[PDB]
């Protein structure tokens, strides 16, 4: 009853349960391993890095 | 039959009161009938013009009226359909 | 649907600047119950145009789905243009701010 | 809009792939009356030939007693009336008007006799024809040709407008709409162009199929009520003929 | 420009493996002659068709620019199906082989 809870999203087009992202120090890639490569895929905008 | 009076006016009902007949066919078979256009106007004494529909060419009555032809007609078309009926209206 | 094309004319002409002076010219002797009525008759005339024509007339997009693709292809333009644009500045936003996924991040553990 | 017409007829069309074509005009412009709005100088003019009709009117005018109209408007009409192209009204509608108002069968057949059956009455000949005013019988006529929406109207051809400003918002539109990564998207691929596909599809394999299972119900109340109508009003016919000769009692009395 | 529903369909027809027995079967008593002539005559029996109906006829797709945008589209689509398929595919070799723009790189020095 003292410890916070975690937001909660859920609906047909979108949810915050199929992955983490983690703390604010500790974080971690929402997607898992095999749609990483793409990411690209699961966006509806998308900004690359500069290299 | 509707509630729906065509206006007179003749951006309406071009030639309406031109000549002192009026003229329908009437059923499937389209029989001819002519009646004197003052038994026609006598309907635009209860026709009220506070009501417009369709395009704002039909006006409607006052439902006393109406009623009272809606009446006068079903007793026609019963005393057609049954076999006592008088054989006069007198 | 009908009338896209003198849609985006009027949109051009509401934004060209002359046109408000124009506007500003013709509010003289006006009031808001009448331009209120004067846009609702407007937006009824459209769809009553569409309600009766679309009994006998075919436009040049008729499909199969009939005007519910071209109500579709209107929804997915204004999506595009408006809502992912406005999702593409709050994820610069939240990126500047927290770094990227930060709204969705966890509470801090106890 | 309101449907206008004295048609029982339920009727539904069937669309081409094909647009409609008519013949190459340098000036003028086919569209629909409604979707246009249009007004007496939108619409398109041209020169009618008058003898024939000038001759009908001159027997007409001698007839009723009015030969200043003849003549004023013959000095008008001389090299031809210019009148707007599609505000007319037919000799078959014409006709019925002029029988269900009561018109003899004599001038009924003169006028079959003098105008040929493709004959197309304009509303200056109309007003001059039945002392009546232009304006009525220009509503009239539109009235008339919007019974029948599926004829397109000729119209004065006018330049595009805008363009420069609907290409500066039509860039905008791209500019914002397609920098973006929705047409390549996971959702695209999985919902969008799926559903959306098959929608397609069913629609393009059932689309008569689904109009006659929705409109069978239409089509039965209109039967339904054409007969209510039918039956009522031959009953009502025949019982007022049975009661027509209940008036000589008086003079035979 | 016309029949592009048809045209999908007779690659799908062609892709389905039932249609290459039937072709086999066909073939027996044929010869690369008349198959060429066949070809050839259908090729121009469409474009015989499109210059004699462009004289009379509109289709949906009708436009001030006419069949040009079509063709257009047609291209464009050929390019984006095929051609940047294919520099993705040559894109990710050279990121492999040498690098990103390794095949645009300047000369050892000397
Ligand atoms: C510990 C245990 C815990 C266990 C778990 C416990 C759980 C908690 C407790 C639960 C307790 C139970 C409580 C109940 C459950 C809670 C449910 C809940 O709250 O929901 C949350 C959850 C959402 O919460 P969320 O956190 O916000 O989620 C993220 C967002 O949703 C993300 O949003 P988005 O980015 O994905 O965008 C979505 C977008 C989606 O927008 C659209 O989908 C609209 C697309 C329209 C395209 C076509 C439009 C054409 C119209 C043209 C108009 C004229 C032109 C005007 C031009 C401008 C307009 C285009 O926006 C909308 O959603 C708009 C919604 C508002 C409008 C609703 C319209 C309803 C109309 C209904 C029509 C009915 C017709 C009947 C006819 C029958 C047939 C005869 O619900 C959802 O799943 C959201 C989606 C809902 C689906 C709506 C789809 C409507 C589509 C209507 C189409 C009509 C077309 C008909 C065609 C057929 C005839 C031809
Ligand atoms: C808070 C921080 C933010 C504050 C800053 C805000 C910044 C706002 C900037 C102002 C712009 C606002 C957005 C609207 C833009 C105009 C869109 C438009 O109307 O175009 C459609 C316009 C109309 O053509 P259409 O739509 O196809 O058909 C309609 C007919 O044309 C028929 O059209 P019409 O009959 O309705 O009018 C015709 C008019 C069309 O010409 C125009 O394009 C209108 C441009 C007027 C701009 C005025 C800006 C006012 C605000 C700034 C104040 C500046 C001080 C000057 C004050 C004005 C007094 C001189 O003129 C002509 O076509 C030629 C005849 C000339 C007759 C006299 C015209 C002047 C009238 C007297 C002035 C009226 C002032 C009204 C009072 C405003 C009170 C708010 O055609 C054009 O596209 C014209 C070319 C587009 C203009 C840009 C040309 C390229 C140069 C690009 C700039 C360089 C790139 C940017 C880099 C800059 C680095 C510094
Ligand atoms: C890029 C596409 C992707 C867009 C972003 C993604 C969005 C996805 C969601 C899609 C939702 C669609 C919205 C559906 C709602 C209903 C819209 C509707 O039906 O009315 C539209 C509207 C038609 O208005 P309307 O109320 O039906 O009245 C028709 C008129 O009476 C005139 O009567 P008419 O008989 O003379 O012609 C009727 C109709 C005829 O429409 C047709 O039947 C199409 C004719 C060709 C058949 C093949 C179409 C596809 C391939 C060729 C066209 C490529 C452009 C894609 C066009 C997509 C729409 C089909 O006229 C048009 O619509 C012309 C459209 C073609 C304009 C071509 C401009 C080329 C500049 C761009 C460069 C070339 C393309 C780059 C590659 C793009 C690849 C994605 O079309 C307009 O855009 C009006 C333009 C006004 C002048 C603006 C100044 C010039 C700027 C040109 C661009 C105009 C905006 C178009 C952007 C696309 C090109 C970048
Ligand atoms: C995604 C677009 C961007 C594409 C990639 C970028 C490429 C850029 C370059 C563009 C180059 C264009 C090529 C120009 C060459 C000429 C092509 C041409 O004119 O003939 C095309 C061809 C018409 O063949 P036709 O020789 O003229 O004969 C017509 C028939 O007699 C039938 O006669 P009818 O009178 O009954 O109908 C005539 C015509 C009528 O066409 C129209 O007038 C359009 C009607 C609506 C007006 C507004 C159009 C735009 C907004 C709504 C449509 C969204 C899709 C974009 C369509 C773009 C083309 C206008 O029928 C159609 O063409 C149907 C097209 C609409 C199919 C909708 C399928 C929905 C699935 C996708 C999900 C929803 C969209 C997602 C968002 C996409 C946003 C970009 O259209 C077809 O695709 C045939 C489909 C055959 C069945 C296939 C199985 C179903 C699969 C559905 C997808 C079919 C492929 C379309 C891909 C686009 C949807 C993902
Ligand atoms: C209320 C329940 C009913 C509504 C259901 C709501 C949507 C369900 C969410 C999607 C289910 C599948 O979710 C899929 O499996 C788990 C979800 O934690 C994730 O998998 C990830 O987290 C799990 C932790 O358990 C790890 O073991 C795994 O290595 C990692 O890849 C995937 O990234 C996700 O793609």
């Amino acid at each position: 009853h003292e410890q916070p809870y975690r937001a909660f999203s859920l609906g047909f087009t979108a949810n915050n349960l199929s992955g983490n992202w983690g703390d604010y120090i500790d974080r971690q890639d929402n997607k898992n391993a095999l749609m990483r490569p793409a990411r690209m895929m699961f966006t509806d905008v998308f900004i690359p890095t500069t290299k | 039959m509707l509630n729906f009076i065509p206006k007179r006016c003749p951006s309406v009902s071009l030639l309406f009161g031109k000549r002192p007949v009026q003229r329908i066919e009437v059923g499937q078979a389209r029989h001819q009938l002519e009646i004197p256009v003052e038994t026609i106007e006598k309907i635009y004494e209860g026709v009220d013009s506070r009501l417009e529909y369709h395009n704002k060419d039909y006006n409607a009555m006052k439902w006393k009226d109406f009623m009272k032809l809606k009446l006068d007609a079903y007793h026609l078309l019963e005393a057609s359909q049954s076999e006592t009926a008088a054989k006069s209206a007198l | 649907g009908f009338h896209f094309q003198q849609y985006i004319a009027m949109a051009g002409r509401a934004i060209n600047p002359v046109q408000w002076t124009r506007a500003w010219r013709r509010m003289e002797g006006k009031s808001a119950t009448e331009v209120y009525r004067d846009a609702l008759a407007w937006t009824n005339n459209q769809f009553a145009q569409i309600s009766r024509a679309s009994q006998y007339r075919a436009w040049w997009w008729q499909n199969p789905l009939g005007m519910g693709l071209v109500l579709y292809g209107t929804y997915k333009a204004w999506h595009m243009i408006y809502m992912v644009r406005k999702q593409k500045k709050t994820a610069q936003l939240v990126a500047a701010a927290y770094g990227q996924g930060g709204q969705w991040l966890n509470p801090v553990p106890r | 809009y309101a449907t206008l017409g004295s048609g029982w007829s339920f009727s539904k069309v069937q669309y081409t792939k094909y647009r409609i074509t008519k013949p190459w005009t340098t000036d003028t412009t086919f569209d629909d009356i409604i979707l246009s709005q249009p007004s007496k100088e939108d619409f398109a003019k041209f020169t009618k030939e008058a003898p024939l009709f000038l001759r009908f009117l001159k027997l007409v005018t001698d007839v009723e007693g009015r030969q200043e109209a003849f003549i004023q408007f013959a000095k008008r009409c001389e090299n031809g009336l210019t009148v707007e192209k599609d505000v007319y009204v037919t000799k078959k509608e014409l006709v019925d008007c002029l029988w269900k108002n009561g018109y003899t069968d004599t001038e009924i057949n003169a006028f079959e006799i003098a105008f040929p059956a493709d004959y197309k009455f304009h509303y200056p000949e109309l007003a001059v024809l039945f002392d009546l005013t232009e304006e009525d019988c220009y509503k009239y006529c539109i009235r008339q040709r919007a019974a029948t929406p599926e004829e397109l109207v000729e119209l004065k051809y006018t330049k595009p407008k805008n363009l420069v400003s609907s290409y500066g918002l039509c860039f905008l539109g791209v500019w914002f709409g397609l920098s973006n990564t929705v047409l390549s998207n996971a959702w695209f691929y999985s919902k969008t162009f799926p559903f959306g596909a098959v929608f397609y599809m069913l629609g393009s394999y059932f689309y008569r199929d689904i109009r006659e299972k929705l409109w069978k119900e239409e089509k039965s109340l209109i039967h339904t009520a054409q007969e209510n109508k039918n039956m009522g009003e031959e009953s009502v016919y025949k019982q007022m003929k049975k009661y027509a000769t209940d008036t000589k009692c008086l003079d035979y009395l």
